[PDB]
């Protein structure tokens, strides 16, 4: 929640950080895909590889991606700083986002955000003992009629209640991996009660084209 | 800018030492607190003359005109891009 | 035509919305994509812009700008920089998750957008910014991408046309402020995501400095769509300025929250009582509406029953069109909450640039704090809307105003439950 560094034993420039040479092939395919003078626009991907391979930032995976691409470390400290996701603290294994916005507020989120919290014991912004779940409460997520829904990691759990969200935190505990779907009857955004819309076949390809092309 | 708009005739300073009391700036110059100001340098340099004041003048500097644009900070090829905002 | 809505399913653009079809390749030629693309791209950049201009096409992502008209500035001979266009896949706004579902299920459809588009500007590539949190759909877009690279649709020689034209996908982290078109191209090349000043317009410097623009998803996935079926097609629906078809997330307190393709000037009442079941409680349950995602004004039940579903009319509603996102309120809810947590939203997604957003937004959180529970004096509601104004048109770019304008409609339509709030404040504390 702060921004300026402060140099623990875990936190320092000398904390080792480096990339796995397959990640310095992913690097090398994320440079080439912008101009040649302009490498410090692979600054938010290999950051966010940095992230992907040690699971936060400390400061030397900021400096390895300011030393690498040839850029300042203030501008990597700079875009380290600006995006919520790059985390300059060490989280839990499984990252709860829970959206909290107006149209995820107006079916209940609270409930879910309740039910997250006495099911793990810990409130927002804290991390359960054995560093498996941090639980933090997020901005709009762009799944607005999938409304109330969380986020874990890289995947959306969706149109949840307080059962099925001790039922993901369960299975979570068990090692399995959770199917990152609207967990109502639905399947990904249609209305619930039959599809009220595309409930005729497409029209397949040369349906309606002009003359002249 | 509004103190650059105008002449400014000063004196040379003298000495000012410490009151041996208070250890106050005493002065023995009835001139160090004279500041004239005149709207041309051809005035201050008439009221210098007429006075019979030894004078030095200063010519007028101005800024010059500077090329500003914002969206140079964002080229293409140059070194003038910003490498932050 | 006087009466719209009523959607045929013959005239939805993006079929495969709900995920029912293959979303690949196979499951996309055999839905219309990718069809006589290279004929397209053959009829030069001027028929396709003229396609986009006779469509009546305005800008999906929230502002309506007149998509030809804005395309048309990159249509102008190269001095030495190439020329790019950016898709704007950020969706940051709340109510809005539509882009998300045209990614999702109908990437080729994307992809085909992105070629005719960027034939129809010149440009050399296209990079489609993507949230970060849509990282299923990214790697989503990826795969098509990978299939349309091995079917020789884009890349070196696409289509067989003898245009050369690539698609990167860069991924965001975390800001809604990246979706502005300007901090979008800051947040590319690298730097925190602040918005550029305009002018410069991104048709002169844009991405990297070169000629750029920047365009929904919404508004690029239906340029081929466009352009095979005519422009007099697309401009057949939809009242005058207000022509084709829109993608259109109703959710909040209704019976069925769902993202659904309807014609453009289709009325709210019609559109929430077909394709959402109502508003929980019944259409008299209905408190108030946010037509189109965070940024647009609120307007009451009065308001909803008459008002049609495009850019004019809502702009006649004293609020506007935005991303289509209506996030319906019922009596039960408690819109000060709701309102000073939209303002929360825009104090925490907030670059910090210029003075009265950085300044004023969070000031407009604290007196909506204390809105909520009553801890003011109704003096502090006009002082508030003069806030507002000091936000409005003062900023760079335009979530100033998309904080100041959920405070106006509030105050505007609901001083009087502000007013009752604070004095049972005043009589239960004093
Ligand atoms: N889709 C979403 O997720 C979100 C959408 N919005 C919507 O975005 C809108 C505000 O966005 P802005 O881009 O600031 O709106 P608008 O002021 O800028 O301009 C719309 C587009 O037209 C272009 N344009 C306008 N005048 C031009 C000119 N003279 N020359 C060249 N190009 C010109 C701009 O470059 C821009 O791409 C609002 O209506 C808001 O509701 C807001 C937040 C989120
Ligand atoms: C704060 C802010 C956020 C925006 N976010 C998005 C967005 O997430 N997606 C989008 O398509 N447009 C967004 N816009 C609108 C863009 O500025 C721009 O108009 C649009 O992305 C491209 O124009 P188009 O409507 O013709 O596609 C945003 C505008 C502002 C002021
Ligand atoms: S008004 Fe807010 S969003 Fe816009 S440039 Fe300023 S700080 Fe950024
Ligand atoms: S409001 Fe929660 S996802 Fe948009």
């Amino acid at each position: 929640a702060l921004f300026v560094h402060r140099d623990t034993p875990k936190n320092n420039p000398e904390t080792p950080f480096d990339f796995t040479p397959e990640n310095y092939k992913r690097i090398e395919a994320i440079v080439k895909n912008y101009p040649e003078g302009h490498k410090a626009a692979a600054v938010l991907p290999v950051l966010d590889l940095a992230q992907r391979q040690n699971g936060w930032l400390p400061i030397s995976a900021m400096n390895k991606v300011a030393e690498i691409l040839q850029v300042p470390p203030m501008r990597v400290y700079e875009v380290a700083t600006f995006y919520t996701m790059y985390n300059r603290k060490p989280v839990g294994k499984y990252h709860i986002q829970v959206c909290t916005t107006t149209p995820c507020m107006l079916r209940n989120s609270d409930s879910i955000l309740e039910a997250i919290q006495k099911k793990l014991g810990i409130k927002v912004g804290e991390t359960t003992p054995d560093k498996l779940f941090t639980l933090i409460e997020v901005e709009c997520l762009g799944a607005c009629v999938n409304a109330p829904m969380v986020q874990i990691n890289d995947n959306y759990y969706e149109d949840l209640t307080p059962k099925d969200i001790e039922e993901i935190i369960d299975e979570l505990k068990a090692g399995k991996i959770p199917k990152p779907g609207p967990r109502s009857g639905r399947f990904s955004c249609e209305p619930a009660g039959g599809l009220t819309s595309l409930t005729e076949p497409p029209k397949g390809p040369g349906f309606g084209v002009q003359a002249g092309l | 800018v509004n103190n650059t708009k105008k002449w400014k005739m000063e004196f040379d300073t003298r000495e000012r030492w410490e009151n041996p009391l208070m250890g106050w700036a005493s002065t023995a110059d009835p001139l160090s607190n004279l500041v004239l100001t005149f709207s041309t340098k051809e005035d201050a340099i008439a009221f210098a003359e007429k006075n019979g004041w030894s004078y030095d003048v200063e010519e007028r500097k101005v800024p010059k005109p500077k090329s500003k644009s914002y969206g140079a900070n964002f080229s293409w090829n140059k070194r003038t891009r910003v490498s932050t905002k | 035509k006087t009466s719209f809505g009523s959607l045929k399913d013959e005239d939805r653009i993006f079929t495969n919305l709900y995920g029912r079809h293959d979303w690949r390749l196979k499951g996309a030629q055999s839905r219309g994509d990718w069809y006589k693309t290279k004929e397209i791209l053959l009829k030069g950049p001027d028929w396709i812009l003229g396609e986009v201009k006779t469509s009546g096409l305005r800008g999906r992502g929230g502002a309506g700008f007149p998509t030809g008209l804005k395309w048309s500035f990159m249509n102008k001979p190269s001095d030495g920089r190439p020329k790019y266009l950016v898709v704007n896949a950020d969706e940051g706004e709340p109510g809005t998750c539509k882009d998300r579902e045209i990614i999702r299920h109908d990437p080729h459809k994307l992809v085909e957008g992105c070629l005719v588009g960027g034939r129809a500007m010149g440009a050399r590539a296209a990079y489609i910014y993507i949230r970060g949190e849509f990282y299923n759909e990214a790697s989503n877009l990826q795969v098509a991408i990978r299939e349309a690279y091995e079917a020789g649709l884009i890349g070196k020689n696409a289509c067989g046309s003898g245009y050369d034209f690539d698609v990167f996908v860069v991924r965001g982290a975390g800001a809604y402020i990246c979706g502005e078109e300007t901090a979008l191209i800051e947040s590319i090349e690298g730097k925190q995501g602040k918005p550029r000043l305009k002018p410069p317009f991104p048709a002169d410097v844009g991405v990297f400095g070169c000629p750029t623009t920047v365009a929904n998803v919404e508004t690029v996935a239906v340029s081929p769509t466009i352009c095979r079926r005519g422009g007099a097609w697309f401009a057949s629906f939809g009242r005058e300025r207000n022509s084709g078809t829109k993608l259109f997330n109703i959710s909040g307190h209704v019976n069925n929250p769902c993202t659904v393709e309807e014609e453009m000037s289709v009325p709210l009442k019609e559109l929430i009582e077909k394709h959402a079941g109502g508003v929980t409680g019944g259409w008299d349950n209905l408190l108030a509406v946010i037509p189109g995602g965070s940024s647009t004004p609120l307007i009451p039940k009065s308001v909803c029953e008459t008002v049609l579903m495009d850019f004019d009319a809502l702009i006649q509603a004293q609020t506007g069109l935005g991303t289509a996102a209506v996030i319906v309120m019922d009596r039960s809810t408690d819109i000060v909450k709701a309102i000073a947590r939209l303002i929360e939203f825009y104090k925490h997604e907030s670059c910090g640039q210029c003075t009265p957003c950085r300044e004023g937004v969070d000031w407009m959180n604290k007196v909506m704090a204390r809105f909520v529970r009553g801890d003011a004096r109704p003096a502090e509601i006009d002082s508030l809307w003069e806030i507002s104004k000091q936000i409005e048109g003062h900023t760079i770019c335009a979530l100033g105003d998309g904080a100041a304008w959920p405070v106006q409609g509030l105050i505007r339509h609901f001083r009087p439950e502000l007013e009752e709030r604070m004095q049972r404040f005043a009589q239960q504390h004093q």
